[PDB]
RNA sequence: UAAAUAUAGUUUAACCAAAACAUCAGAUUGUGAAUCUGACAACAGAGGCUUACGACCCCUUAUUUACCG
């Protein structure tokens, strides 16, 4: 259904007559720690995608980059902070019907495939064709894309595939004015074909006189080349400088390159032997570096609602944070950074997106009722009565992510960070681009945070709350090196079934359950049956470093194998997670006189209907199990994209109740203080709640018809 | 001017290009600052010669066939004069509106809003609107509010009415409606107003923006009524029509054959009947 | 979020290419004024391309439909 391939013909058997009139080259991830390093080829007739990180998703959405017209997703090496991520395109892929996407790169994405369809729906309705470096040359209506493995001198993880994209040649413009002094009618469908032979270029006999048709049209373009490699250490840089296809098109002056992106870090970039392998393309040659040397701005949204809400709280809503002259010259990569190809060869930095503060705290006080009612609450809180029951700074909750499935620019998906102590934390779960979200939040504290990752729960085995995890543990073994502590596997408590997609991944794809301990759900119940004793000690180990008195768990109602959680503290505060779920009893045995409670409140009152279909609650239900669970607090989270921006506020809205933000601190030092937010919360939304109120009222025009 | 520098070869480069051209619309032509705008301008251009000359075509081709039917081939109570005696009798119901009769205010405060091409646009909806109103059995007062003597819209309705335009039955001013009227009778009406309008009320002033957007600018209007303290209303599209295609915001002719329907004591299923049917399928 | 669409008087037709009905000014009309002489003719909008075009490609606004392992 999709326009790009309905308007098939149109596009022309050889392009439209020889070649795409404009091709350029954007970058989507400038190679930052959490946005990861991606690029973007953007063709008349194609789009391409190359090294689609964790979060690139979101990115490319975010900037009205169009998903439903990929054709190829290059990787360049068989690694998850490449290849990661993934899993949620063919997704966005499946749901925009997209009939075929093809994947290149090294042969184990086969294995790849094969592996995510544990967790994942068996992809009906897509086709996924993986083309590995030994097929042959891949050419399109736009391109030829030249794929080249390469071995480190150390599944496989020494290889890495690099490559060498060639424009197609793209028929000159004809001088049709030049014609009527020789005599051609310029008139239409009057001796029309000889432009198809003046685009070709061969003699046509006209007024007498043959004449070789390039001479009555402009010099074609050659079609300008480019080159997609990257060097993941140093353990790359020589196989990479000595390969054999490289030297043609380096050396060589009838096959110039325009530019040449490099996905290295800045270890390998100055190094001597890379150096003589830049100036050896030539001066001509533009090169672009995507690595973590990039200062800029991704999710501009994140970053522009967590300013405005920063006016009302800074506690509560902290700032996000931001995480050598060369011999051959070179262009830092940047989001939305531009390059053109064709008809121009230059660097287009129009679009790169510009993160000022001071526009997005403007915005907030033009606003009709914010700076009255931030004003209001100000006062209340700071000079009014004390500010909520005096209990220590920790346990504190870190809302990383409060997206029901998909990632949205305000929201991501459900991932939450809970500070048992400065020394342990643990995280409620891992969705896709958690450590993203993670490393937004804290910046340069970020390998700290890691280090105090004690161990991780996964409520059920839906994508949208685990698909993360592995991307954490390579940031943490990597964290955990910087920080010189010996390397421990990682405490993992999620359902039995979550080991098929690891061992397929460990097994096939990469090495990364040497740092997973995992405990399954099933032995955390209460009156569970005795497990194997190596499953014991391990539950000794998660009571001890994490400080918890108790760790239970039940099955909650939702698809098969789903858990709910609940975290005991010697000290006494008690702290209940529930997955996506119905009102459960079993829950509400669990969790008695809990502290806090962190429960699901997806969708609207009065879609109960679609809720039970969807095995999900409502707001209303959500606050009901609170009144039923006797806790002190109840925290919502689990939005669906309805919600886009902001929770609907319900007249059962109580002091007990509350709502949740990205990157939003919560602490049992701030529950009353919750309640008194929402004043200042409508009146930053007001455009926005109208929006929901009015589609509110739309369905019940369909229910009325 | 220089400017023929592009026509002289567009001709011969096989666009569409008028033949005719005079310097007051070669002057227009340098005012579009791009290919596109340009290319957009000279096929409007190119059109008004290709509907001249064939409906020029048409009518001495009917001269001919007339004259040669017309040359080979009692007790009356009133002489043919009807068209002079039906202007008389507009003109006396158009004196005694706008004596008794309702107001009814059009806004000219959106000249800065409009192109070139929208402003000429407002004329042609603004002259068939009045015309309406003319023939109708209860006219309306008609206003002309916010309308500059030397602004660019008021050349315009100039030029349109030539010598008619100081004999007209409606009120023009440079005043708002704000200063003729009371706030409180006021409504303006725009298609993003949240209050639906419900009856013709007629003891209040309807205003109609005169903006045809056609570069769509939502809210220009509403943000006009709310920088004063007027209150607005919209039409019940949605409560009686099943909308499918194109733009809610109607035009000036097709709402004030509305009003002028609501006025006269008809339903909103006959008052709904002038919006295009192009849009909908049916009332509902 | 995606796909379909978008006629500024109204319909029809559409790679036909312009109609039909309307609108404004002038008219002392001998009952076809059923006319004559003029005014206005922009298929959402802003840009790209192309020898071109209403085609093709981004973008903006809007409308109707659908919208999560
Ligand atoms: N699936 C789906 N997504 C929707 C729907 N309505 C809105 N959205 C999502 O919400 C986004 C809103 O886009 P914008 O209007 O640009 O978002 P915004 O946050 O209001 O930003 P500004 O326009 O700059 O004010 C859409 O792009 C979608 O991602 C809907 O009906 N379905
Ligand atoms: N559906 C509707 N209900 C009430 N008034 C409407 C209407 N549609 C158009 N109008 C009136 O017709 C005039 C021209 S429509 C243009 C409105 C303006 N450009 C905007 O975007 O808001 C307006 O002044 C408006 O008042
Ligand atoms: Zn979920």
């Amino acid at each position: 259904p999709l326009r790009h391939l309905r308007t098939r013909e149109k596009r022309g058997p050889s392009g439209c007559s020889g070649g795409p009139n404009t091709v350029y080259l954007q970058v989507v991830a400038a190679g930052s720690r959490d946005s990861g390093a991606a690029l973007y080829v953007f063709s008349e007739f194609n789009r391409y995608l190359f090294n689609c990180g964790e979060g690139v998703q979101r990115l490319m959405q975010e900037h009205k980059l169009k998903v439903a017209r990929l054709d190829n997703i290059f990787l360049t090496r068989m690694h998850w902070s490449n290849v990661g991520g993934l899993s949620g395109m063919i997704l966005t892929l499946k749901e925009t019907g997209l009939p075929k996407c093809v994947l290149s790169g090294p042969p184990q994405l086969e294995k790849y495939l094969e592996a995510i369809k544990i967790f994942s729906g068996p992809l009906k309705g897509i086709e996924l064709a993986v083309r590995p470096h030994s097929a042959p040359e891949y050419e399109d209506e736009t391109m030829t894309v030249y794929q080249i493995p390469i071995h480190s001198e150390q599944r496989d993880s020494s290889l890495v595939v690099a490559f060498i994209c060639k424009l197609h040649l793209k028929r000159g413009n004809f001088l049709v004015l030049k014609a009527k002094e020789m005599g051609l009618p310029v008139g239409t469908a009057a001796i029309a074909p000889i432009i198809a032979a003046v685009k070709d270029g061969k003699s046509i006999t006209h007024e007498g006189r043959e004449i070789l048709a390039e001479e009555l049209c402009t010099p074609p373009d050659p079609g300008a080349a480019f080159v997609v490699v990257e060097c993941p250490d140093e353990s790359f840089i020589q196989p990479i400088c000595e390969n054999a296809t490289f030297q043609r098109y380096q050396g060589k002056a009838d096959a110039p390159v325009a530019l040449v992106v490099h996905m290295a870090p800045a270890s390998v970039l100055v190094d001597s032997r890379y150096q003589q392998w830049m100036e050896r393309f030539g001066p001509d040659t533009q090169h672009l570096v995507l690595n973590e040397n990039c200062a800029s701005v991704h999710n501009l949204r994140s970053h522009k609602i967590q300013t405005q809400l920063n006016l009302i709280h800074p506690d509560i809503f902290p700032l996000l944070t931001s995480f050598p002259t060369l011999s051959v010259p070179m262009v830092q990569g940047e989001c939305l950074l531009k390059y053109q190809l064709r008809p121009r060869r230059e660097w287009q930095r129009d679009a790169i997106i510009t993160c000022n503060p001071e526009e997005f705290i403007v915005e907030a006080l033009q606003l009709p009722n914010f700076q009255q009612s931030v004003q209001e609450y100000r006062r209340s809180a700071q000079d009014g009565p004390a500010p909520a029951e005096k209990r220590s700074q920790y346990p504190e909750i870190i809302f990383l992510g409060t997206g029901s499935a998909i990632p949205m620019k305000i929201r991501n998906v459900s991932a939450t960070l809970v500070n048992i102590s400065p020394d342990t934390s643990l995280l409620l779960d891992c969705g896709e681009g958690t450590f993203g979200q993670l490393c937004r939040h804290y910046g340069d504290q970020v390998d700290r945070v890691l280090g105090t990752l004690a161990a991780v729960f996964v409520s059920h085995l839906a994508a949208d709350h685990h698909t993360g995890l592995p991307s954490i543990l390579l940031q943490r073994e990597r964290a955990l090196a910087s920080l010189g502590k010996p390397l421990h596997p990682l405490l993992v408590v999620a359902p039995n079934q979550l080991k098929a997609w690891l061992q397929q991944y460990h097994n096939q794809c990469q090495e990364v359950l040497h740092h997973i301990s995992m405990i399954p759900a099933k032995c955390l119940q209460e009156g569970a049956e005795i497990s194997s004793p190596a499953v014991e000690r391990l539950i000794s180990s998660l009571l001890r470093t994490c400080d918890l008195e108790e760790f239970q768990t039940c099955l909650v109602r939702h698809c098969k194998h789903a858990f709910g959680c609940a975290l005991v503290h010697t000290s006494g505060w008690k702290v209940v997670y529930s997955g996506d779920t119905m009102p459960c009893e079993a829950l509400v045995r669990m969790g008695k006189d809990a502290t806090l409670l962190i429960h699901e409140a997806t969708l609207e009152d009065g879609l109960e209907e679609e809720a039970v279909e969807k095995t999900h609650s409502t707001t209303s239900q959500a606050i009901s199990v609170g009144m039923r669970m006797n806790a002190e607090f109840i925290m919502l989270n689990h939005f669906s994209q309805r919600y886009a921006k902001v929770p609907l506020f319900s007249p059962n809205f109580s002091e007990k109740v509350g709502v949740a933000f990205d990157h939003m601190k919560v602490c049992f030092g701030d529950f009353p203080t919750m309640p008194k937010l929402i004043p200042p919360l409508k009146a930053l939304f007001a455009g926005d709640i109208e929006e929901m109120e009015e589609r509110r009222e739309k369905r019940e025009l369909r229910q009325v018809r | 001017a220089a400017t023929r520098e592009f026509i002289e070869m567009w001709r011969l480069l096989g666009r569409e290009v008028p033949e005719h051209i005079t310097e007051e619309e070669l002057k227009t032509l340098m005012e579009c600052v791009s290919n596109t705008a340009k290319k957009k301008y000279l096929k409007y251009l190119y059109t008004k010669e290709k509907v001249k000359k064939a409906r020029q075509i048409k009518k001495e081709m009917k001269a001919a066939a007339r004259e040669e039917a017309k040359n080979i081939k009692k007790n009356f109570l009133f002489l043919r004069l009807w068209d002079r005696n039906m202007d008389i009798a507009m003109g006396w119901k158009g004196a005694q509106a706008m004596q008794f009769g309702q107001p009814l205010v059009f806004d000219m405060a959106y000249e800065n809003y409009m192109k070139r091409k929208e402003l000429q646009n407002t004329v042609s909806q603004l002259l068939e609107s009045e015309g309406w109103n003319r023939r109708n059995v209860d006219p309306f007062h008609i206003y002309f509010c916010n309308l500059k003597i030397d602004g660019a819209l008021h050349r315009e309705l100039v030029k349109r009415y030539q010598e008619k335009w100081d004999k007209l039955l409606l009120t023009s001013t440079e005043k708002s409606h704000v200063d003729l009227f009371p706030k409180d009778s006021i409504i303006y009406l725009t298609a993003d107003s949240p209050n639906v309008m419900t009856t013709f009320r007629h003891d209040k002033v309807y205003v109609i923006g005169s903006f045809v957007d056609k570069s769509m600018q939502p809210g220009t209007s509403l943000a006009k009524a709310k920088r004063l303290n007027l209150a607005t209303e919209c039409l019940p599209l949605d409560k009686y029509l099943q909308w499918e295609i194109g733009n809610k915001n109607l035009t000036l002719d097709q709402m004030i054959r509305i009003l002028l329907c609501l006025k006269n004591n008809g339903n909103w299923q006959e008052a709904l009947q002038f919006v295009p049917k192009r849009k909908h399928t049916g009332f509902l």
